[PDB]
């Protein structure tokens, strides 16, 4: 299987939010 | 009757216009019109949320506690579906037309028959109904909806919803119930178990479970629904989940959903009229709105006396005026015209 | 037919190659069609000998533009299994490609199988970095699109503010390679346009400098693209290498046949 | 835009709606579940003066009855027989949506 | 947030009650000049080892 | 001189005008004058006669053009207090303006006076409807920009689902206006070649032409923006009516000058 079962979290802080994909987000 | 609900609000704001004159001569067209429509538009808000949707969800929206600028109002789209059918469910075959008098009236169908309702299939888009000429008329239909029961909040649909909906290409009638799951699978709603699980509510493993109540009775649309989706219950969507959930209320699912909607709405709204720091309402400006119920929208624009209509329109309880003659049904009323 | 809708619910086809590549193919397969036409026409034995310059000629000018509108330059492929899109922790299996040309790059992603997770996985994106164009306007376009997570790693990998300085080498050797290409085509028409004169010499020499200038096209693209520090891509668990694609060796080919064949004839009229 | 609790579920993942055979017919879920007798009044006793007001709510809130560009249709299938719309048993009735 | 913010502040967080998707976590421009001068304030002239 | 930042810390220049209308004005001056220069080589007592054609073509050519990229078609103007800006109950007195001219329309807010509230209220914004400009997509930029309250309305006035059909009437209007202009603008070009020529006839008759055409224009947008719906304009306590404004007016009298001159060209060579 598999050993990162998990979403990794992305660097840029994009897609964080499921509808605000900008909140957090480096240049915002 | 959607037109009559908004005739009532255009009246509204036009009496609150007058009202505004009468006070303030001096003021301008753009001053009372501002003025009229600030008005309005707090006491839309305040019938909306907390004389409505307590009376509708039977939940109440917690106390108000300011304006939150972080918080997203939007819209969810599965709000759009849960109050679509979470209304639809309660639409009437017919509706009355009631006298100030306690009086239901004869209904003159376009065929120039008298029944004793006006059948909804009949009525949309209405360009002009005989029995539908004049203000007293909308009054009428005003006073004989706030006095008719409306349809029980279950997975039944009347078939001037579910069989003679407006056609919006190419036919006449429509299925409006399979309109909204057609619309639900194209604005990519969730199952009615991930819709759960993203809610917090507690996880539906059976079929049974989804309403235990209606299991109980000899209804079997829960094995007839589980055997057209093969027994998958993760394939379950979110509106017939919520359909099968209501008994009495609305289903947990639709109530969380358009609860937690209207919280955000409440909340994220800079122009909500108890939020102070936007100067729309003083303190006293804000008890007279919250004191303001639809009852007194309805008797000031129709200009009538306030023991006709029940302090809580919404809601008919025993000893209100003028009880509804009976219960309505598709008996006695005019054939839904064919598509 | 009516009475239901859409009147044509068939998918909607796509293109299946480059555009560019495909109309220059179109172009000069036209050319070669007429001239074949008009071949009985052509009178005498020389007609073989004027077939293969023709020919020549028109591949020769392809070539040349088809490898300054070809993506092929700095090819590598990898097959990986990587994160696919956002609020979703499933992984998919594909080829993951980077084609990086004079303009832009452009990155695959194709799925192995293609159809993986109920989706189809076939795409093929590009970020140009042409003079006049914003290559971080492309990238957060990109993102705010929500391309898959291979293609957007690749992407911002030749940002402009990357720490590896990919995007200025790139660009730089690109735009000095189409420079260069150009004015090979360029001299590749005038030689077409001077062979028919009298003074065949001119003509051979305007070929020698259409071959001169693709390999100086080719030497200042590695040059500039050698220069770079080693930026380490790294996608799932395998590293992609880049090296000279197609393009690169047409360049080669081409250019070695325009200074052969301009030697050539220098050398003949020399002898004759 | 409007919001989402869940992450949008699409056959393709991105625009393509999930149905049939994968869901059931939208005709036939609706008369499997919405088929019943009329009349039955409401357990809360709510009025439809209050149905309608809360329509208009609705109406105030979201609207999402308007067809986008470009015209893209998710027909639904009349299965054969139908009482309503395919009384002759024709076997094509498609309403368009 | 447990540890560090706590002891420097005084305020401790409110127990935590899940994910909040529709709530704005930005970083406010207030914010930058309040926890900056908050920090500088405590800056010693030197440091032991 | 260094040491400081910036080196150059005056305040940045507006242009004081609109800048195709300077353009415009800037070329028929150089072409005068180049004339004026050149008047003393122009032999005999002709000159003269030499001097007024010269400036009469010069004026019509500029004025074609000029009122072709004005946009000085409907104008109107009032004195108000408005709300300026969200955010804030603040009003201010400005006047508001209304410039509709064949591709867009130009909203003016000037504050009375220009600084108001501790801003600077001389707003000039523009909204063009042009073929292959997307009027939605500016005025959706506008309302992300953040421009005043009154700007804005006058705009969502002129967008193309607002409930009064202003918008596609004027831009039907301005579309076929600016061709029918382009045409005679065309028209006096070859006037002015064939004067030269010995067949003065076709000279005059192009001028002819070019009257007509200026004259068409003048009616096509006259009845294409007389047909829309009252679509009433208030802000604050007062109404914008617009009418037909210099443009209007100036291809009028260009257009009665070319016909007169057309005419009277004819007449004269027919009795001489
Ligand atoms: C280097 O790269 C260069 C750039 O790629 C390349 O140049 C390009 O070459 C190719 C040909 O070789 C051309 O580009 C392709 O064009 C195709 C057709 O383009 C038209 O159609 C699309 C599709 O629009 C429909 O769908 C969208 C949603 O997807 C809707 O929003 C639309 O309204 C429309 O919907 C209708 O039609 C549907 C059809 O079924 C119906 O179902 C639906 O109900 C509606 O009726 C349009 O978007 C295009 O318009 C856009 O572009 C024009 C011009 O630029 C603009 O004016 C306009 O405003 C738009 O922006 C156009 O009209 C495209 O289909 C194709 O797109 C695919 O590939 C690209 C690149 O990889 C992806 O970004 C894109 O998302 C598509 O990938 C998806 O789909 C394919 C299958 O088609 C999958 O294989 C792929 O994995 C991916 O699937 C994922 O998403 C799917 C949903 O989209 C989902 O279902 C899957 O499950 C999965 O999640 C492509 O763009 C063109 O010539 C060049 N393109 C340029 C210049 O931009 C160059 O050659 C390369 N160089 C070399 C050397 O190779
Ligand atoms: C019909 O309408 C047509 C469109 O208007 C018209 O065509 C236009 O004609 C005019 C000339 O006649 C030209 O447009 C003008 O150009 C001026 C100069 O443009 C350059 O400079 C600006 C300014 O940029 C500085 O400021 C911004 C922020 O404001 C910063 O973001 C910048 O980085 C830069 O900052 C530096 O410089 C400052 C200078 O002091 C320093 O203080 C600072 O520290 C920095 O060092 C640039 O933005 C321009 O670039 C933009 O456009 C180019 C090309 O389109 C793009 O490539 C680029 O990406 C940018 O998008 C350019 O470089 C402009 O100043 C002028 O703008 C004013 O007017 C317009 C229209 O009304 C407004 O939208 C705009 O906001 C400005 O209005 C404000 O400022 C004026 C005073 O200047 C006030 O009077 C006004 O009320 C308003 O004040 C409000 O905002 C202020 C802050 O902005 C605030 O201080 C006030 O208190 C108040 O709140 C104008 O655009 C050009 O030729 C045409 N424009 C086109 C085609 O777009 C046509 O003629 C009309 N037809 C007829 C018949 O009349
Ligand atoms: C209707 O009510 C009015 C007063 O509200 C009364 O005078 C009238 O008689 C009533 N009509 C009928 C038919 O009962
Ligand atoms: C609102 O109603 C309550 C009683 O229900 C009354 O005590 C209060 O004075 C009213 N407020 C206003 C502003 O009239
Ligand atoms: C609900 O309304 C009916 C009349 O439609 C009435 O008989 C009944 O008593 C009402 N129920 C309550 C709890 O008031
Ligand atoms: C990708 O995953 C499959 C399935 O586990 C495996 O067989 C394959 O070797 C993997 N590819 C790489 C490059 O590790
Ligand atoms: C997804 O893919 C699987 C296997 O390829 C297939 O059985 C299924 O029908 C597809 N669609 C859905 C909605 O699962
Ligand atoms: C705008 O306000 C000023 C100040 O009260 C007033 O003098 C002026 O008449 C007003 N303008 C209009 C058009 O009402
Ligand atoms: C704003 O305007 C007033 C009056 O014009 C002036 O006194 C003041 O200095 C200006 N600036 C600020 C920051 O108030
Ligand atoms: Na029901």
């Amino acid at each position: 299987q598999n050993p990162i079962s998990w979403e990794v979290q992305r660097f840029d802080g994009w897609y964080n939010n499921l509808m605000e994909h900008r909140w957090g987000s480096k240049g915002s | 009757f959607l037109q009559a609900l908004g005739l009532l609000w255009f009246r509204y704001h036009n009496l609150w216009a007058q009202r505004l004159a009468r006070q303030h001569p001096d003021w301008e067209d753009e001053e009372l019109f501002q003025h009229a429509r600030k008005r309005v538009i707090a006491t839309y808000q305040n019938i909306a949320v907390y004389e409505w949707l307590p009376s509708f969800l039977q939940k109440t929206l917690p106390e108000y506690t300011g304006y939150r600028p972080f918080l997203d109002p939007s819209i969810s789209s599965e709000f759009v579906a849960a109050s679509e059918q979470f209304l639809s469910t309660m639409v009437p075959p017919g509706v009355y037309m009631r006298n100030a008098s306690c009086h239901f009236q004869g209904v003159i169908n376009r065929n120039s028959s008298v029944s004793r309702a006006l059948r909804v299939c009949n009525s949309y888009w209405s360009r002009e109904h005989p029995s539908l000429q004049s203000a007293e008329d909308v009054d009428a239909l005003l006073l004989g909806m706030a006095s008719q029961i409306a349809e029980r909040e279950d997975h039944v649909l009347v078939e001037d919803v579910r069989d003679f909906w407006p056609g919006p290409l190419k036919f006449s009638r429509t299925d409006h119930l399979a309109s909204c799951l057609q619309r639900g699978r194209d604005l990519g709603l969730p199952s009615y178990t991930k819709a759960r699980a993203a809610l917090g509510l507690s996880p539906i493993t059976r079929w049974q479970d989804i309403n235990p109540a209606l299991s109980r009775s000899n209804d079997t649309v829960l094995e007839a629904t589980a055997a057209l989706y093969n027994q998958d219950l993760s394939w379950l969507e979110l509106l017939p989940g919520g359909l099968l959930e209501s008994h009495r209320d609305p289903g947990p699912l639709f109530s969380t959903i358009v609860l937690e909607q209207f919280v955000r709405l409440r909340d994220g709204d800079r122009y909500w009229f108890e939020n102070t720091r936007n100067g729309l309402f003083s303190k006293k400006e804000i008890e007279e709105i919250r004191n303001t119920t639809l009852q007194d929208v309805l008797v000031a624009v129709i200009n009538i006396d306030p023991s006709a209509l029940q302090p809580n329109v919404f809601v008919w309880h025993k000893g209100d005026p003028c009880p509804q003659p009976r219960q309505l049904s598709t008996e006695g009323l005019p054939a839904c015209a064919p598509s | 037919l009516g009475h239901t809708f859409p009147f044509y619910a068939g998918p909607k086809p796509t293109f299946p190659m480059d555009t560019t590549l495909a109309s220059i193919i179109m172009i000069f397969l036209t050319a070669l069609a007429t001239f074949i036409v008009i071949l009985p026409g052509i009178r005498g034995k020389t007609r073989l000998f004027w077939l293969l310059r023709v020919v020549t000629s028109l591949f020769i000018g392809a070539a040349i533009l088809a490898v300054n509108f070809s993506s092929e330059w700095s090819v590598g492929q990898v097959s990986t299994n990587t994160s696919y899109k956002a609020f979703s922790s499933e992984w998919i299996s594909a080829d993951i490609g980077l084609q990086v040309g004079l303009g832009g790059v452009n990155i695959t992603l194709t799925g192995t199988p293609v159809q993986q997770l109920n989706e189809t996985i076939n795409y093929n994106e590009e970020f140009t970095w042409r003079l006049g164009e914003n290559y971080a306007e492309e990238y957060a376009k990109a993102l705010e699109k929500g391309l898959p997570d291979p293609v957007l790693y690749l992407a911002e990998k030749f940002t402009p503010r990357s720490p590896c300085g990919l995007y200025r080498q790139y660009r730089l050797a690109g735009h000095y390679t189409s420079a260069m290409l150009w004015v090979a085509f360029l001299c590749w028409l005038l030689a077409n346009v001077m062979l028919s004169m009298p003074v065949l010499v001119y003509g051979g020499y305007m070929l020698l400098a259409t071959g001169i200038f693709q390999l100086l096209a080719l030497l200042f693209f590695s040059m500039a693209t050698s220069l770079t520090s080693p930026c380490p891509l790294h996608l799932g668990a395998s590293v992609l290498h880049t090296h000279h694609g197609p393009a690169f060796w047409i360049t080669l080919t081409t250019g070695l046949l325009c200074v052969l064949l301009g030697l050539a004839m220098a050398v003949a009229h020399r002898m004759q | 835009r409007l919001q989402r609790l869940v992450p949008a579920s699409y056959a393709d993942g991105v625009y393509q709606p999930l149905g049939e055979p994968h869901l059931p017919n939208p005709r036939d879920l609706s008369n499997t579940i919405s088929r019943g007798p009329a009349g039955l009044a409401s357990l809360r006793n709510r009025t439809v003066l209050g149905v309608f007001f809360g329509y208009h709510v609705l109406s105030d809130l979201v609207s999402v009855e308007t067809p986008g560009c470009p015209a893209e249709f998710l027909n639904i299938r009349i299965p054969p027989g139908d009482p309503m719309f395919d009384p002759d048993q024709r076997g094509d009735v498609v309403l368009p949506f």
